[PDB]
Protein backbone atom coordinates (compact mmCIF):
# COMPACT_ATOMS: atom_id res chain seq x y z
CA UNK A 1 0.00 0.00 0.00
CA UNK A 2 0.84 3.67 -0.64
CA UNK A 3 3.01 5.25 2.49
CA UNK A 4 2.37 8.77 1.46
CA UNK A 5 -1.14 10.45 2.09
CA UNK A 6 -2.62 11.02 -1.06
CA UNK A 7 -1.88 14.24 -2.03
CA UNK A 8 -1.67 15.37 -5.79
CA UNK A 9 -1.86 18.82 -5.57
CA UNK A 10 1.12 20.57 -7.02
CA UNK A 11 2.97 23.06 -5.21
CA UNK A 12 1.85 26.75 -5.59
CA UNK A 13 5.36 27.43 -6.96
CA UNK A 14 5.63 24.14 -9.23
CA UNK A 15 5.96 24.20 -13.32
CA UNK A 16 2.43 24.10 -14.05
CA UNK A 17 1.15 26.81 -11.19
CA UNK A 18 3.95 28.37 -12.70
CA UNK A 19 2.51 28.59 -16.23
CA UNK A 20 -0.86 28.94 -14.91
CA UNK A 21 -0.26 31.51 -12.56
CA UNK A 22 1.72 33.60 -15.55
CA UNK A 23 -1.35 33.45 -17.73
CA UNK A 24 -3.86 34.62 -15.22
CA UNK A 25 -0.78 37.35 -14.43
CA UNK A 26 -0.87 38.78 -18.05
CA UNK A 27 -4.27 38.29 -17.93
CA UNK A 28 -5.05 40.15 -15.07
CA UNK A 29 -2.43 42.90 -16.16
CA UNK A 30 -4.13 43.16 -19.22
CA UNK A 31 -7.87 43.50 -17.76
CA UNK A 32 -6.72 45.96 -14.78
CA UNK A 33 -5.26 48.24 -17.91
CA UNK A 34 -8.67 48.30 -19.48
CA UNK A 35 -10.46 48.98 -15.78
CA UNK A 36 -7.85 52.06 -15.60
CA UNK A 37 -8.56 53.40 -19.31
CA UNK A 38 -12.68 53.04 -18.62
CA UNK A 39 -12.18 55.20 -15.14
CA UNK A 40 -9.84 57.96 -16.75
CA UNK A 41 -12.03 57.97 -19.59
CA UNK A 42 -15.42 58.33 -17.64
CA UNK A 43 -13.53 60.43 -15.40
CA UNK A 44 -13.10 63.00 -17.70
CA UNK A 45 -16.55 62.78 -19.03
CA UNK A 46 -17.89 63.73 -15.91
CA UNK A 47 -15.02 65.81 -15.70
CA UNK A 48 -16.37 67.51 -18.62
CA UNK B 1 -13.49 19.65 -16.31
CA UNK B 2 -10.75 21.83 -15.23
CA UNK B 3 -9.71 22.79 -18.47
CA UNK B 4 -12.92 23.57 -19.45
CA UNK B 5 -13.78 25.73 -16.88
CA UNK B 6 -10.44 27.37 -17.32
CA UNK B 7 -10.65 27.78 -21.09
CA UNK B 8 -14.07 29.43 -20.54
CA UNK B 9 -12.74 31.83 -18.04
CA UNK B 10 -10.07 32.51 -20.27
CA UNK B 11 -12.83 32.98 -23.05
CA UNK B 12 -15.21 35.32 -20.57
CA UNK B 13 -12.05 37.47 -19.55
CA UNK B 14 -10.96 38.12 -23.13
CA UNK B 15 -14.42 39.04 -24.10
CA UNK B 16 -15.34 41.04 -21.26
CA UNK B 17 -12.06 42.89 -21.77
CA UNK B 18 -12.51 43.98 -25.73
CA UNK B 19 -16.15 44.67 -25.24
CA UNK B 20 -15.44 46.97 -22.32
CA UNK B 21 -12.51 48.01 -24.17
CA UNK B 22 -15.07 49.15 -27.50
CA UNK B 23 -17.15 50.80 -25.27
CA UNK B 24 -14.28 53.21 -24.27
CA UNK B 25 -13.97 53.54 -28.01
CA UNK B 26 -17.20 54.48 -28.41
CA UNK B 27 -17.59 56.64 -25.54
CA UNK B 28 -14.52 58.53 -27.16
CA UNK B 29 -15.41 58.73 -30.55
CA UNK B 30 -18.85 59.73 -30.82
CA UNK B 31 -19.29 63.11 -30.27
CA UNK B 32 -17.44 63.72 -33.29
CA UNK B 33 -19.44 61.95 -35.69
CA UNK B 34 -22.68 63.70 -34.37
CA UNK B 35 -20.99 67.38 -35.78
CA UNK B 36 -22.87 68.34 -38.96
CA UNK B 37 -18.92 68.92 -40.04
CA UNK B 38 -16.08 68.22 -38.02
CA UNK B 39 -12.22 66.49 -38.58
CA UNK B 40 -11.15 63.80 -36.00
CA UNK B 41 -8.19 64.93 -34.54
CA UNK B 42 -5.40 62.77 -36.05
CA UNK B 43 -4.23 62.16 -32.35
CA UNK B 44 -7.05 60.52 -30.91
CA UNK B 45 -7.51 59.40 -34.79
CA UNK B 46 -4.58 56.79 -34.36
CA UNK B 47 -5.13 56.34 -30.53
CA UNK B 48 -8.47 55.02 -31.12
CA UNK B 49 -8.77 53.67 -34.76
CA UNK B 50 -11.10 56.17 -36.06
CA UNK B 51 -13.62 54.79 -39.06
CA UNK B 52 -12.20 57.37 -41.38
CA UNK C 1 -39.22 84.85 -44.14
CA UNK C 2 -36.27 83.33 -46.05
CA UNK C 3 -35.73 81.13 -42.76
CA UNK C 4 -38.86 79.18 -43.02
CA UNK C 5 -37.92 78.29 -46.98
CA UNK C 6 -35.03 76.96 -45.85
CA UNK C 7 -37.00 74.90 -43.05
CA UNK C 8 -39.04 73.71 -45.67
CA UNK C 9 -36.39 71.69 -47.64
CA UNK C 10 -34.67 70.59 -44.23
CA UNK C 11 -37.82 69.46 -42.82
CA UNK C 12 -38.55 65.76 -43.37
CA UNK C 13 -42.10 65.14 -40.41
CA UNK C 14 -41.68 62.09 -38.19
CA UNK C 15 -44.90 60.28 -38.04
CA UNK C 16 -46.18 57.87 -35.33
CA UNK C 17 -49.79 55.66 -36.06
CA UNK C 18 -50.37 58.97 -38.58
CA UNK C 19 -49.48 61.97 -35.74
CA UNK C 20 -46.60 64.03 -36.48
CA UNK C 21 -44.51 63.76 -33.13
CA UNK C 22 -41.22 65.42 -33.91
CA UNK C 23 -39.45 66.43 -37.18
CA UNK C 24 -35.85 65.71 -38.67
CA UNK C 25 -33.31 68.11 -40.31
CA UNK C 26 -30.44 67.82 -42.97
CA UNK C 27 -28.00 69.84 -41.60
CA UNK C 28 -24.66 69.40 -43.18
CA UNK C 29 -24.75 65.91 -44.84
CA UNK C 30 -27.00 63.98 -41.43
CA UNK C 31 -30.82 64.21 -40.25
CA UNK C 32 -31.11 65.77 -36.86
CA UNK C 33 -33.20 63.13 -35.49
CA UNK C 34 -33.97 63.44 -31.57
CA UNK C 35 -33.92 59.92 -29.89
CA UNK C 36 -36.85 60.16 -27.89
CA UNK C 37 -38.82 61.03 -30.99
CA UNK C 38 -40.68 57.74 -31.77
CA UNK C 39 -41.57 56.93 -35.22
CA UNK C 40 -41.08 56.44 -39.29
CA UNK C 41 -39.37 59.67 -41.20
CA UNK C 42 -42.07 59.95 -43.94
CA UNK C 43 -39.43 59.95 -47.10
CA UNK C 44 -38.96 56.37 -48.01
CA UNK C 45 -35.32 57.19 -48.74
CA UNK C 46 -34.35 58.08 -45.19
CA UNK C 47 -36.24 55.45 -43.85
CA UNK C 48 -34.39 52.70 -45.49
CA UNK C 49 -30.87 53.43 -43.65
CA UNK C 50 -29.11 52.42 -40.44
CA UNK C 51 -29.31 55.11 -37.92
CA UNK C 52 -26.97 55.48 -35.03
CA UNK C 53 -28.14 55.20 -31.02
CA UNK C 54 -27.17 57.94 -28.43
CA UNK C 55 -28.69 58.47 -25.00
CA UNK C 56 -26.92 60.64 -22.91
CA UNK C 57 -26.96 63.44 -26.22
CA UNK C 58 -30.20 62.86 -27.33
CA UNK C 59 -29.75 62.14 -30.93
CA UNK C 60 -29.95 60.04 -34.35
CA UNK C 61 -28.20 60.30 -37.26
CA UNK C 62 -27.67 58.90 -40.70
CA UNK C 63 -25.82 59.64 -43.41
CA UNK C 64 -28.56 61.01 -46.15
CA UNK C 65 -28.03 60.02 -49.79
CA UNK C 66 -26.54 61.86 -52.72
CA UNK C 67 -29.55 63.22 -54.14
CA UNK C 68 -30.18 65.37 -50.37
CA UNK C 69 -27.42 67.52 -49.85
CA UNK C 70 -28.49 69.85 -52.04
CA UNK C 71 -31.56 69.72 -50.01
CA UNK C 72 -29.98 69.76 -47.08
CA UNK C 73 -30.03 73.35 -45.29
CA UNK C 74 -26.28 74.69 -44.13
CA UNK C 75 -24.88 74.82 -40.98
CA UNK C 76 -22.65 77.37 -38.53
CA UNK C 77 -20.76 77.71 -35.14
CA UNK C 78 -21.56 81.25 -35.01
CA UNK C 79 -23.06 81.97 -31.22
CA UNK C 80 -22.89 85.66 -30.91
CA UNK C 81 -24.60 87.63 -28.59
CA UNK C 82 -27.96 88.48 -29.96
CA UNK C 83 -30.64 87.60 -31.88
CA UNK C 84 -31.50 84.51 -33.48
CA UNK C 85 -35.11 83.47 -35.66
CA UNK C 86 -37.22 80.11 -35.15
CA UNK C 87 -39.91 78.57 -37.00
CA UNK C 88 -42.77 79.65 -34.05
CA UNK C 89 -40.96 83.08 -33.21
CA UNK C 90 -37.57 84.38 -31.88
CA UNK C 91 -35.25 82.97 -29.86
CA UNK C 92 -33.19 85.33 -27.52
CA UNK C 93 -29.43 84.10 -26.66
CA UNK C 94 -27.72 85.61 -23.64
CA UNK C 95 -25.40 83.36 -21.12
CA UNK C 96 -25.42 80.14 -23.61
CA UNK C 97 -28.81 79.83 -23.18
CA UNK C 98 -32.08 79.75 -25.79
CA UNK C 99 -35.04 81.19 -24.28
CA UNK C 100 -38.54 81.93 -26.29
CA UNK C 101 -41.79 83.74 -24.93
CA UNK C 102 -44.25 81.30 -22.91
CA UNK C 103 -46.91 79.82 -25.09
CA UNK C 104 -44.85 79.61 -28.64
CA UNK C 105 -44.65 75.67 -27.58
CA UNK C 106 -46.94 73.10 -27.39
CA UNK C 107 -45.82 68.95 -26.51
CA UNK C 108 -44.33 67.84 -29.81
CA UNK C 109 -42.84 70.54 -32.30
CA UNK C 110 -39.60 68.91 -31.31
CA UNK C 111 -36.52 68.84 -34.03
CA UNK C 112 -37.36 72.39 -35.60
CA UNK C 113 -33.77 74.19 -36.44
CA UNK C 114 -32.90 77.21 -34.92
CA UNK C 115 -31.58 79.84 -37.40
CA UNK C 116 -29.15 82.98 -37.50
CA UNK C 117 -30.04 85.89 -39.63
CA UNK C 118 -28.66 84.62 -43.35
CA UNK C 119 -30.24 81.23 -43.02
CA UNK C 120 -27.21 79.22 -41.36
CA UNK C 121 -28.52 76.08 -38.82
CA UNK C 122 -27.13 77.42 -35.25
CA UNK C 123 -29.23 74.69 -33.33
CA UNK C 124 -31.73 71.39 -33.10
CA UNK C 125 -34.41 71.92 -30.25
CA UNK C 126 -35.26 69.37 -27.89
CA UNK C 127 -37.34 70.46 -25.23
CA UNK C 128 -37.60 73.32 -22.78
CA UNK C 129 -38.02 74.56 -19.46
CA UNK C 130 -40.79 76.85 -18.12
CA UNK C 131 -39.49 80.21 -17.12
CA UNK C 132 -41.55 83.08 -16.34
CA UNK C 133 -42.47 84.82 -19.28
CA UNK C 134 -39.14 83.70 -20.68
CA UNK C 135 -39.13 79.61 -20.87
CA UNK C 136 -35.85 78.15 -21.89
CA UNK C 137 -34.82 75.61 -24.33
CA UNK C 138 -33.33 72.45 -23.84
CA UNK C 139 -31.08 72.00 -27.46
CA UNK C 140 -28.00 69.95 -28.90
CA UNK C 141 -25.36 72.88 -29.86
CA UNK C 142 -22.14 72.07 -31.48
CA UNK C 143 -18.32 73.56 -32.02
CA UNK C 144 -15.13 72.56 -33.69
CA UNK C 145 -14.80 68.76 -32.94
CA UNK C 146 -17.78 69.02 -29.73
CA UNK C 147 -21.45 68.77 -29.63
CA UNK C 148 -23.26 69.77 -26.09
CA UNK C 149 -26.55 68.79 -24.89
CA UNK C 150 -27.19 71.94 -22.32
CA UNK C 151 -30.58 70.90 -20.75
CA UNK C 152 -31.82 73.39 -17.94
CA UNK C 153 -33.07 72.06 -14.54
CA UNK C 154 -36.87 71.10 -14.25
CA UNK C 155 -37.02 70.82 -18.08
CA UNK C 156 -39.82 69.11 -19.82
CA UNK C 157 -39.73 67.57 -23.21
CA UNK C 158 -42.37 69.04 -26.07
C1 LIG D 1 -8.48 30.00 -14.77
C2 LIG D 1 -8.04 28.81 -13.96
C3 LIG D 1 -9.04 28.36 -12.93
C4 LIG D 1 -10.38 27.94 -13.49
C5 LIG D 1 -10.64 26.46 -13.42
C6 LIG D 1 -10.38 25.85 -12.07
C7 LIG D 1 -10.93 24.45 -11.90
C8 LIG D 1 -12.26 24.39 -11.22
C9 LIG D 1 -13.33 23.76 -12.06
C10 LIG D 1 -13.50 22.48 -12.26
C11 LIG D 1 -13.96 21.49 -11.24
C12 LIG D 1 -13.19 20.20 -11.27
C13 LIG D 1 -11.74 20.33 -10.84
C14 LIG D 1 -11.54 20.74 -9.41
C15 LIG D 1 -10.25 21.48 -9.15
C16 LIG D 1 -9.98 21.77 -7.68
C17 LIG D 1 -8.77 21.05 -7.17
C18 LIG D 1 -9.00 20.33 -5.88
O1 LIG D 1 -9.80 19.45 -5.72
O2 LIG D 1 -8.24 20.79 -4.88
C19 LIG D 1 -8.03 19.93 -3.72
C20 LIG D 1 -8.09 20.76 -2.46
O3 LIG D 1 -8.16 22.15 -2.82
C21 LIG D 1 -7.04 22.86 -2.67
O4 LIG D 1 -6.10 22.47 -2.03
C22 LIG D 1 -7.12 24.17 -3.39
C23 LIG D 1 -8.51 24.53 -3.81
C24 LIG D 1 -8.61 24.85 -5.29
C25 LIG D 1 -7.30 24.75 -6.04
C26 LIG D 1 -6.94 25.99 -6.82
C27 LIG D 1 -6.21 25.72 -8.12
C28 LIG D 1 -6.53 24.39 -8.73
C29 LIG D 1 -6.19 24.31 -10.19
C30 LIG D 1 -6.70 25.07 -11.13
C31 LIG D 1 -5.91 25.90 -12.08
C32 LIG D 1 -5.76 25.28 -13.43
C33 LIG D 1 -7.05 24.71 -13.99
C34 LIG D 1 -6.89 24.06 -15.34
C35 LIG D 1 -5.82 24.70 -16.19
C36 LIG D 1 -5.72 24.14 -17.58
C37 LIG D 1 -5.12 25.09 -18.58
C38 LIG D 1 -6.00 25.34 -19.78
C39 LIG D 1 -6.71 19.21 -3.90
O5 LIG D 1 -6.53 18.24 -2.84
P1 LIG D 1 -6.39 16.68 -3.22
O6 LIG D 1 -5.95 16.63 -4.66
O7 LIG D 1 -5.60 15.98 -2.16
O8 LIG D 1 -7.90 16.15 -3.13
C40 LIG D 1 -8.29 14.99 -3.92
C41 LIG D 1 -8.16 13.74 -3.10
N1 LIG D 1 -7.57 12.54 -3.81
C42 LIG D 1 -6.28 12.91 -4.43
C43 LIG D 1 -7.34 11.43 -2.84
C44 LIG D 1 -8.50 12.06 -4.87
C1 LIG E 1 -13.89 24.99 -25.60
C2 LIG E 1 -13.24 25.56 -24.35
C3 LIG E 1 -14.23 26.41 -23.57
C4 LIG E 1 -12.65 24.45 -23.48
C5 LIG E 1 -11.62 23.57 -24.14
C6 LIG E 1 -11.68 22.13 -23.68
C7 LIG E 1 -11.24 21.10 -24.73
C8 LIG E 1 -10.88 21.80 -26.04
C9 LIG E 1 -10.07 20.26 -24.17
C10 LIG E 1 -9.98 20.33 -22.63
C11 LIG E 1 -9.07 19.16 -22.20
C12 LIG E 1 -8.85 18.36 -23.48
C13 LIG E 1 -8.55 16.87 -23.38
C14 LIG E 1 -7.35 16.62 -22.46
C15 LIG E 1 -6.57 15.40 -22.83
C16 LIG E 1 -6.93 14.50 -23.73
C17 LIG E 1 -6.29 13.13 -23.78
C18 LIG E 1 -5.78 12.79 -25.17
O1 LIG E 1 -5.28 11.44 -25.18
C19 LIG E 1 -6.90 12.93 -26.17
C20 LIG E 1 -7.50 14.34 -26.16
C21 LIG E 1 -8.01 14.79 -24.77
C22 LIG E 1 -9.28 14.00 -24.39
C23 LIG E 1 -8.26 16.32 -24.79
C24 LIG E 1 -9.34 16.73 -25.81
C25 LIG E 1 -9.65 18.23 -25.80
C26 LIG E 1 -10.04 18.72 -24.40
C27 LIG E 1 -11.36 18.09 -23.95
C1 LIG F 1 -8.55 28.47 -24.48
C2 LIG F 1 -9.49 27.29 -24.63
C3 LIG F 1 -10.09 27.26 -26.03
C4 LIG F 1 -8.79 25.97 -24.30
C5 LIG F 1 -7.59 25.64 -25.15
C6 LIG F 1 -6.87 24.40 -24.69
C7 LIG F 1 -5.61 24.04 -25.50
C8 LIG F 1 -4.59 25.17 -25.45
C9 LIG F 1 -5.04 22.69 -25.02
C10 LIG F 1 -5.93 22.02 -23.95
C11 LIG F 1 -5.62 20.51 -24.01
C12 LIG F 1 -4.53 20.38 -25.07
C13 LIG F 1 -4.30 19.03 -25.73
C14 LIG F 1 -4.03 17.97 -24.67
C15 LIG F 1 -3.37 16.75 -25.24
C16 LIG F 1 -2.94 16.63 -26.49
C17 LIG F 1 -2.48 15.30 -27.03
C18 LIG F 1 -1.05 15.37 -27.53
O1 LIG F 1 -0.67 14.11 -28.11
C19 LIG F 1 -0.93 16.47 -28.57
C20 LIG F 1 -1.40 17.82 -28.02
C21 LIG F 1 -2.84 17.80 -27.45
C22 LIG F 1 -3.86 17.59 -28.59
C23 LIG F 1 -3.10 19.14 -26.69
C24 LIG F 1 -3.23 20.34 -27.64
C25 LIG F 1 -3.54 21.66 -26.92
C26 LIG F 1 -4.79 21.54 -26.04
C27 LIG F 1 -6.05 21.32 -26.90
C1 LIG G 1 0.12 50.36 -13.99
C2 LIG G 1 0.66 51.61 -14.68
C3 LIG G 1 -0.19 52.84 -14.40
C4 LIG G 1 0.08 53.97 -15.38
C5 LIG G 1 -1.15 54.32 -16.22
C6 LIG G 1 -0.79 55.14 -17.46
C7 LIG G 1 -2.01 55.77 -18.12
C8 LIG G 1 -2.06 55.50 -19.62
C9 LIG G 1 -1.53 56.68 -20.44
C10 LIG G 1 -2.58 57.30 -21.36
C11 LIG G 1 -4.00 57.20 -20.82
C12 LIG G 1 -5.00 57.97 -21.67
C13 LIG G 1 -6.29 57.19 -21.91
C14 LIG G 1 -7.54 58.06 -21.77
C15 LIG G 1 -8.10 58.49 -23.12
C16 LIG G 1 -7.69 59.90 -23.51
C17 LIG G 1 -8.73 60.59 -24.40
C18 LIG G 1 -9.90 61.16 -23.60
O1 LIG G 1 -9.89 61.10 -22.35
O2 LIG G 1 -10.87 61.68 -24.21
C1 LIG H 1 -15.85 51.37 -38.81
C2 LIG H 1 -15.83 50.28 -37.74
C3 LIG H 1 -14.58 50.35 -36.88
C4 LIG H 1 -14.32 49.05 -36.12
C5 LIG H 1 -13.13 48.28 -36.68
C6 LIG H 1 -11.86 49.13 -36.72
C7 LIG H 1 -11.32 49.45 -35.32
C8 LIG H 1 -11.14 48.19 -34.47
C9 LIG H 1 -9.77 48.13 -33.81
C10 LIG H 1 -8.75 47.38 -34.66
C11 LIG H 1 -8.60 45.92 -34.23
C12 LIG H 1 -8.08 45.78 -32.80
C13 LIG H 1 -7.78 44.33 -32.43
C14 LIG H 1 -8.86 43.71 -31.55
C15 LIG H 1 -9.10 44.51 -30.27
C16 LIG H 1 -8.13 44.13 -29.16
C17 LIG H 1 -8.81 44.08 -27.79
C18 LIG H 1 -8.09 43.16 -26.81
O1 LIG H 1 -7.95 41.93 -27.08
O2 LIG H 1 -7.63 43.62 -25.74
C1 LIG I 1 -0.73 43.28 -19.70
C2 LIG I 1 0.26 44.09 -20.53
C3 LIG I 1 0.51 45.48 -19.94
C4 LIG I 1 -0.79 46.21 -19.60
C5 LIG I 1 -0.98 47.48 -20.43
C6 LIG I 1 -1.51 47.17 -21.84
C7 LIG I 1 -1.61 48.43 -22.70
C8 LIG I 1 -2.84 48.40 -23.61
C9 LIG I 1 -2.92 49.64 -24.51
C10 LIG I 1 -3.82 50.72 -23.92
C11 LIG I 1 -5.11 50.91 -24.72
C12 LIG I 1 -5.01 52.04 -25.74
C13 LIG I 1 -5.34 53.41 -25.14
C14 LIG I 1 -6.57 54.05 -25.78
C15 LIG I 1 -7.84 53.24 -25.51
C16 LIG I 1 -9.13 54.01 -25.73
O1 LIG I 1 -9.48 54.91 -24.91
O2 LIG I 1 -9.86 53.75 -26.72
C1 LIG J 1 -17.81 46.09 -8.60
C2 LIG J 1 -18.50 47.16 -9.44
C3 LIG J 1 -18.64 48.49 -8.71
C4 LIG J 1 -19.20 48.33 -7.30
C5 LIG J 1 -18.29 48.95 -6.24
C6 LIG J 1 -18.53 50.45 -6.08
C7 LIG J 1 -17.53 51.10 -5.12
C8 LIG J 1 -16.60 52.09 -5.82
C9 LIG J 1 -17.30 53.41 -6.15
C10 LIG J 1 -17.53 53.60 -7.65
C11 LIG J 1 -16.81 54.84 -8.19
C12 LIG J 1 -17.52 56.13 -7.79
C13 LIG J 1 -16.60 57.35 -7.86
C14 LIG J 1 -17.13 58.42 -8.81
C15 LIG J 1 -16.61 58.25 -10.23
C16 LIG J 1 -17.73 57.90 -11.22
O1 LIG J 1 -18.86 58.44 -11.10
O2 LIG J 1 -17.51 57.08 -12.14
C1 LIG K 1 0.89 37.51 -25.20
C2 LIG K 1 1.77 38.47 -25.98
C3 LIG K 1 1.07 39.80 -26.28
C4 LIG K 1 -0.36 39.60 -26.79
C5 LIG K 1 -1.32 40.63 -26.22
C6 LIG K 1 -1.19 41.98 -26.92
C7 LIG K 1 -2.23 42.99 -26.45
C8 LIG K 1 -2.84 43.77 -27.61
C9 LIG K 1 -3.29 45.17 -27.21
C10 LIG K 1 -4.81 45.31 -27.12
C11 LIG K 1 -5.24 46.74 -26.81
C12 LIG K 1 -6.35 47.21 -27.74
C13 LIG K 1 -5.86 47.49 -29.16
C14 LIG K 1 -6.57 48.67 -29.82
C15 LIG K 1 -6.04 50.03 -29.38
C16 LIG K 1 -6.14 51.07 -30.50
O1 LIG K 1 -5.31 51.03 -31.45
O2 LIG K 1 -7.04 51.95 -30.49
Amino acid sequence: GASHNNQVFPDMSGTAMTWVQRVAGGLGGLTLAAVAVLILVTCVTMRR
Amino acid sequence: AAVSAAGLAVVLSLLASCYMFATARRKCLTPYALTPGAVVPVTLGVLCCAPR
Amino acid sequence: RMCMKIENDCIFEVKLDGKVTGYACLVGDKVMKPAHVKGVIDNPDLAKLTYKKSSKYDLECAQIPVHMKSDASKYTHEKPEGHYNWHHGAVQYSGGRFTIPTGAGKPGDSGRPIFDNKGRVVAIVLGGANEGARTALSVVTWTKDMVTRYTPEGTEEW
